[PDB]
């Protein structure tokens, strides 16, 4: 009477929708596993987002560039929605964007440096009414959401440096359901993500974090 | 601009000079803030909870 669970990435659907399912359960441990997976992914996942942006010709967020329909605050808002995928060892990196287009600037316009990946090619950073030279630098670092109260503002060295808030967590929605095959159950979880991190890898990471937390209890020791 | 008395104002006699400073600070809703519905139902936020 031994059952061991397995992970299958099945029923992938939507632009970024996945339904990881485990064929084997302990016939009653399925609900606990689903609750743990749902809680861990939302608050334990770490994502890398821009925290600092410097415009070529700005002294503060509340300024208007010549021949630009978008406002500097509006440009910062467009920058925040941008989705970035980073290498495991990169930790922190700087992205340089310079464009002379007379059309609409875009996230894809960002220089294709190694490691840096931009999922949101479609999202446009700004729109230029007339031909002009536009350049800016955005700092990207790995981070996780520790809550609004426990947040470090971040030091700014350059006069032009502007602080930008970043939402590190990439999992928009988590759903789980339990089906009993008789003497055993199958766990079905629906995960919605920006697509920066593959769903199966994220599920494995969340389970690993839960196991690490439960590790202390079996020991019943400080360490 | 040059049509002014040279101080941009009379300045009130006995005042050597004046300076005006403008500061803009963003504000985000926090506990103890007051939110009022159009129907007239009103409340003050007591705490912020996690999404989960």
């Amino acid at each position: 009477l031994e059952f061991v669970p397995n992970i299958q990435l099945k029923e992938d659907l939507g632009a970024f929708s996945y339904k990881v399912q485990l064929s084997p359960v302990e016939k009653g441990m399925a609900h606990i596993l689903g609750n743990s997976i749902r809680r861990v992914l939302l608050s334990s996942l770490s994502g890398a987002s821009i925290i600092k942006v410097n415009i070529a010709n700005v002294l503060h967020e509340y300024s208007t560039l010549e021949d630009v329909k978008e406002d500097v605050v509006e440009i910062v808002s467009n920058l925040k929605k941008v989705a970035i995928k980073l290498d495991t060892g990169i930790d922190r990196l700087d992205l340089e964007l310079s464009v002379n287009k007379s059309g609409v600037v875009s996230a894809g316009d960002f220089k294709t440096t190694q490691g840096v990946e931009i999922i949101n090619k479609d999202q446009p950073i700004a729109t230029l009414t007339n031909q002009r030279a536009f350049s800016l630098t955005a700092t990207v670092s790995v981070g996780r959401n520790v809550g609004i109260l426990s947040a470090i503002p971040t030091e700014l060295e350059r006069v032009g440096d502007i602080a930008v808030d970043a939402d590190f967590n990439p999992i928009k929605r988590v759903a789980f359901e339990v089906f009993d095959n008789g003497d055993s159950e199958t766990l079905e979880v629906f995960v919605k993500t920006n697509g920066t991190i593959e769903p199966l890898a994220a599920v494995t990471k969340a389970l690993e974090y839960f196991c690490e937390q439960i590790s202390v209890f079996v020991s019943l020791r400080v360490p | 601009k040059k049509k002014s008395i040279t101080q941009s104002n009379e300045l009130s006699p006995g005042v050597l000079k004046t300076v005006k400073v403008f500061v803009a600070i963003k504000k985000r809703i926090q506990p103890g803030d007051k939110m009022a519905g159009r129907h007239g139902n009103k409340g003050v936020v007591s705490r912020v909870l996690p999404v989960e």
